């Protein structure tokens, strides 16, 4: 279930999923 | 070292030959222009992104 306290309002599992999946490269390109 | 290069092969920095001070080089402002149109049938007003 969504977590109201955290700003993203994501679920804890969703936050772990987002943490796990990941001149800068973007700037040069 | 005279002229720097980034992770790519572009030149992002150069040493001033005369004042031996380092200058970051950034290509001048650029980008894509997108035109939001409601349709020429509706109106000729546009928005620009």
């Amino acid at each position: 279930l969504p977590d109201p306290s955290k700003p993203s309002k994501r679920s804890p599992i969703e936050d772990l999923l987002f943490n796990k999946v990941t001149r800068d490269l973007i700037c040069a390109q | 070292q005279q002229f720097g290069r980034d992770i790519a092969d572009t030149t992002d920095a150069v040493r001033d030959p005369q004042t031996l001070e380092i200058l970051d080089i950034t290509p001048c402002s650029f980008g894509g222009v997108s035109v939001i149109t409601p349709g020429t049938n509706t109106s000729n007003q546009v928005a620009v992104l």
